[PDB]
């Protein structure tokens, strides 16, 4: 009775102990969310929050909590009510308010008690009420980080699973793909929907880079988590690029705003003609949509205020170090990126031509092309016009330095990556099935399949078909009937293929 | 020169040619110059087509090759896997969503235009035709070509568009929670 | 002068001392709650100079050498606790800068204090029994004998609910049956009343926006329409016009310079239901234009129904109420002590009919984002009852860089 009624703090920190208390702050947001004037009125909402938890003794840590909670709910039209009554009470921080977008203050931090209710609340999925509502939260916490409300490192650090248990689900995961490359099922399932790998991509959809560069450049192999890591952040770096692309693509880019628009519908009354009608809905999808009538737009339209779109090719050759560096081989993913960049490097070897800084530029563009993106181009699928892009950027180099790229990715594709071994390994087990069986009867169809295997990544495939060529006969009539549907790139490998199987290391003339 | 089209504004021309060629050129008043060159596909290029609304453009060949270029920054955007034989005819619907290909296995198919997925398909290979696909201009019908030996057929519903099929199979589920 | 001269002492530890008493010299002397609050924004800035006890060098961010048995906090707190409960048993002269005052002094010491201290998070939990939306200088006289109108016996069930169902919920689960049928007779009459005149508010709505989405489809005959009933937030004419917003907000600018002045402050809150008054509670509850005082009753009723359930249910939240009515009276004449299990059956089918079956069924087709609203405070309440047995100890955890 001692520390009872004498050092314990009257506060009711429960939806219990205020049904009347609590029951009239919920009711007053319902409110505030339903007007049109809430930018001039913002600070009248203050000052009768204030005085409703001032009569009734509500706890300051529990009505944080309902404040989030409930404005969770109406992120998609106001959150710029939501910012900014923030911003004006007293659990901002003041002097504490420290960014996220520089690189060596993601520790200064701001308004630790809210960092220990996010935390807390973003921990919790195994009840089917907030498995329909984490997008919502997770999408609203994100805002609060590029302003400034709360740290980064204190989310990442105490948000589950734990990253020595991460980092064994990895490995456990690596191994798999080695194999191939010659309790956990519901545990891997809520880790790649919730916690950490969940909140590391709303971050890169809406707008931080910089929290993402800095895990990336730490743990690596983040990647093989998701394959969306490497989509939403090809929507950055093709943010970053447009403007140079259709500068340098001049007349013809500037005039292609002209071009897209739709027919118009026309009834036969008088033979008249009428626009056609849609209309917009705002969702939480990142990239735009086109239905039978709706037209679907990301609801944050401010995500790309702190990103500045680069100059010419001073710029990036610069900003190319860090973004295209951390998906090494997994721009070829993105395979409208590949072609955008390989666009670049045309155009820009044409119009300075010149007679005096050609041979300076050319050697620019054989170490870009080289390092990051020829290892991109053998992740690749199905994509005979992909593969065509690049190639128009090699027919500018001399055939020594283009069949110095060749031999060298034959030689680090063993020694060095392993996603880049895996794809090796598939494209060679696909040759090896089709060469078998090869009949006169069944090349109307087979040789459509085959061509575009070979069209895609010869350096696989072809060299498994000149093996099978020297060994039995009656493949030399299948093999060439087949070439009339390769392109140019799979013309120039073949060549390369054929004056490594001449100077082979082999007895030539019989014993 | 193998097929021709008009754009949706009327001021450029797409060209397909038989080593595989595809050339834009404008039309401005009376001027006809070219414009880009790009190499799409290894094969004579069979039939071009444009969206209704705007967005793409699709591409046909001779080997098993259908793309869907963007017409903004001109780069392919999609690609539908159809290794069976050459695509001979080609046309979208009216609100843009079914594609439907015709190849030289005499076997119809009908995909997505925003996804790549396949809807339906329909093997009619006892017939010695080259048969036609083409969808109405203002209503979500279609007229097949082929019943027999050379005929034409049309199929129809009692609704006009997908969109006001739709919202009678919505109004008819309406009623049933309305009666429980 | 007590901060910035502190190496200079004979002692690094005799300024911890010296700056809290001090401080509690200044609000002793400090004669008005106008100047509290033209002062206390001195004592928000320097929060961090509170927590280095008796250490010359800053706690970092977060951590506070604070614990509330020790020679700063040990006779400071049983003082501050004077001020705040002085400033709630006046409960009739209170105006609205001594619930500013309340606000801002409460808010200061639960920052000063870790989140995990037995006497920061209200480790005994007591429900409270000050929960009063009334006047009494509003009601004359209390008048019972005029039973004619409806107006009379309605707001006579409206109270008869409210004080023992809602403002005591553990004393309606461990009790009798002749006890829980009395509440029964009172709750089916009182939720069918609501929920009807809740029926036509949503059916204007619903009415509306329907016969001209009827008429999009007419005039422009080029194209169908099914859209959502939401709300089309200005129509189209409210949307863009500078003549119709700018004498707007300069009404709602002379309503707060009515609300800032220092003559009107002495005023109830404006979500606040009346419970005296027989006239305005049956006038609140009616109207058909608000739906902001029918919203309070629902929430109100389903904060104290999910804890029946939870806790005639589970047998670790029955237990945990047990010490906290055992250890302020041994000798307790409200009991509770056993099952009960024919009011536990029965009781339980007072939970699944309110919020389950009424309730939840009501708002899933009407109202989409009410119905998410009540749904999740139901489920986040007990992340929370269940971290309160633990002891909160799932926040000490929280680890700084």
């Amino acid at each position: 009775l001692l520390k009872k009624s004498k050092y314990e703090l009257k506060k009711y920190n429960l939806l219990v102990e205020n049904s009347v208390g609590y029951g009239q702050l919920v009711a007053l947001l319902i409110l505030a969310y339903y007007d049109p004037d809430n930018f001039s009125k913002v600070s009248a909402y203050l000052k009768e929050i204030y005085h409703i938890m001032g009569k009734y003794s509500l706890d300051s840590i529990r009505t944080l909590d309902v404040i989030l909670n409930v404005s969770s709910q109406f992120i998609t039209e106001g959150y710029k009510f939501f910012i900014a009554l923030l911003r004006k009470s007293d659990s901002w921080p003041s002097s504490h308010v420290a960014n996220n977008s520089n690189y060596s203050s993601l520790n200064e931090g701001g308004n630790m008690i809210a960092a220990n209710i996010i935390s807390f609340n973003l921990s919790q999925y195994n009840e089917e009420v907030d498995k329909e509502n984490y997008e919502r939260y997770m999408d609203m916490c994100c805002i609060l980080l590029k302003n400034g409300f709360v740290n980064f490192y204190s989310i990442w650090d105490n948000v589950k699973p734990e990253m020595e248990f991460l980092q064994e689900y990895i490995q456990n995961l690596e191994t798999e793909l080695e194999e191939e490359s010659t309790g956990k099922q519901k545990t891997q399932q809520d880790i790649l929907l919730f916690g950490k790998i969940k909140l590391l991509e709303r971050l890169l959809i809406h707008g931080c880079v910089i929290p993402v560069i800095h895990v990336l450049k730490q743990y690596p192999k983040v990647l093989y988590v998701s394959e969306s890591l490497s989509r939403y952040l090809g929507r950055v770096f093709e943010y970053l690029l447009n403007p140079l692309y259709t500068s340098m693509t001049s007349s013809g880019e500037s005039k292609d705003m002209a071009t897209a628009l739709m027919i118009t519908r026309i009834d036969n009354g008088i033979l008249a003609h009428k626009p056609r009608l849609i209309h917009k809905y705002k969702t939480h999808e990142p990239f735009e949509s086109l239905e039978l009538n709706s037209s679907y737009v990301f609801y944050y339209s401010e995500w790309n205020s702190n990103l500045t779109p680069f100059a010419s090719v001073n710029d990036l050759f610069e900003n190319s170090h860090i973004y295209l560096s951390i998906i090494g081989p997994y721009l070829g993913r993105i395979p409208t990126l590949l072609s955008k960049i390989s666009r670049i490097g045309v155009a820009d070897i044409q119009k300075n031509h010149g007679s005096e800084s050609l041979h300076v530029t050319i050697d620019k563009w054989i170490d870009y092309v080289r390092k990051f993106i020829f290892p991109a181009t053998s992740l690749l699928q199905n994509n005979p016009i992909a593969t065509s892009e690049v190639y128009e950027l090699m027919k500018f180099f001399p055939f020594e330095k283009r069949y110095f790229i060749y031999n060298e990715m034959m030689t680090k594709l063993s020694q060095d990556i392993l996603p880049l071994k895996v794809s090796f390994n598939k494209a060679e087990r696909e040759a090896k099935s089709i060469l078998k069986a090869l009949s006169i009867d069944t090349i109307a169809k087979e040789s459509r399949r085959f061509a575009k295997l070979i069209s895609t990544n010869p350096l696989a495939s072809l060299v498994p078909a000149v093996k099978q060529i020297e060994n039995y006969d009656k493949v030399s009539e299948l093999v060439v009937y087949t070439t009339k549907y390769f392109n140019d790139f799979a013309y120039d490998v073949l060549q390369f293929v054929l004056l490594l199987r001449l100077t082979y290391n082999r007895p030539a003339v019989q014993f | 020169v193998y097929s021709l089209a008009w754009s949706n504004g009327g001021s450029h021309i797409f060209i397909g040619f038989k080593s595989g060629y595809l050339a834009i050129l404008k039309a401005k008043h009376g001027i006809l110059e070219v414009c880009t060159k790009i190499k799409a596909h290894t094969g004579p290029i069979t039939e071009i087509k444009m969206d209704p609304w705007g967005r793409n453009f699709i591409t046909g060949s001779i080997d098993g090759n259908c793309y869907v270029w963007n017409m903004k920054s001109l780069c392919c955007e999609l690609i539908i896997n159809d290794l069976n034989s050459a695509v001979t005819t080609l046309d979208v619907c009216h609100l843009g969503k079914i594609l439907g290909i015709c190849t030289e296995d005499e076997m119809v198919y009908f995909y997505d235009l925003n996804s790549g997925n396949l809807l339906h398909s329909k093997s009619l290979a006892n017939y010695k035709t080259d048969p036609v696909l083409k969808f109405y201009p203002d209503k979500s019908w279609y007229i097949m070509s082929g019943k027999n030996d050379t005929l034409s057929n049309h199929f129809v519903k009692n609704e006009k568009n997908l969109i006001t099929y739709w919202k009678d199979m919505f109004d008819n589920t309406m009623i049933e929670k309305r009666r429980k | 002068f007590v901060y910035n001269s502190r190496f200079n002492r004979s002692n690094p530890a005799s300024w911890g001392n010296t700056f809290f008493e001090l401080f509690s010299t200044i609000i002793d002397l400090l004669n008005s709650p106008s100047t509290f609050l033209k002062f206390w924004p001195y004592a928000e800035s320097r929060i961090e100079w509170f927590k280095m006890n008796t250490s010359v060098e800053p706690v970092s961010l977060g951590e506070s050498n604070l614990i509330s048995y020790k020679q700063p906090l040990y006779e400071k707190l049983r003082h501050w606790n004077d001020i705040l409960a002085k400033l709630e048993n006046n409960d009739i002269l209170n105006t609205v800068k001594h619930y500013n005052m309340k606000y801002k002094l409460e808010n200061f010491l639960s920052e000063l204090l870790p989140i995990n201290e037995e006497s920061n998070f209200n480790r005994s939990a007591s429900i409270s029994a000050l929960q009063e939306s009334d006047n009494e200088w509003n009601r004359s006289a209390r008048e019972r004998e005029s039973n004619r109108s409806s107006d009379v016996i309605f707001a006579a069930d409206y109270n008869f609910v409210f004080y023992h169902l809602i403002i005591c919920p553990i004393e309606f689960a461990f009790s009798d049956l002749e006890y829980k049928n009395d509440v029964d007779r009172s709750l089916s009459p009182l939720l069918d009343a609501i929920l009807e005149i809740e029926e036509n508010f949503y059916s204007k709505i619903k009415m509306n926006n329907r016969t001209r989405y009827s008429l999009e489809e007419a005039l422009n005959t080029e194209y169908y329409a099914n859209y959502d009933v939401m709300t089309p937030k200005l129509p189209v004419y409210m949307k863009h016009s500078n003549a119709m917003k700018m004498d707007r907000n300069e009404f709602w600018a002379n309503l707060q310079n009515i609300k800032e002045s220092d003559d009107y402050t002495l005023r109830p809150t404006i979500m606040d239901i009346s419970l005296s008054n027989t006239t305005c509670l049956y006038k609140q509850l009616t109207q058909e234009d608000d739906d902001y005082y029918r919203k309070q009753f629902i929430l109100q009723l389903c904060f104290t129904t999910n804890l029946i359930r939870n806790l005639i249910s589970s047998d670790e939240t029955r237990n945990f109420y047990k010490s906290c009515y055992l250890r302020e009276n041994p000798l307790s004449d409200i009991d509770f002590e056993n099952l009960d299990e024919v009011n536990k059956k029965r009781g339980l089918n007072l939970c699944s009919y309110i919020c389950d079956n009424r309730v939840l069924k009501f708002y899933k087709i009407k109202d989409p984002d009410f119905y998410r609203v009540i749904r999740k405070l139901m489920s986040s309440d007990e992340k929370f009852t269940t971290a309160k047995i633990d002891g909160f100890k799932e926040f000490q955890n929280f680890r700084i860089s």
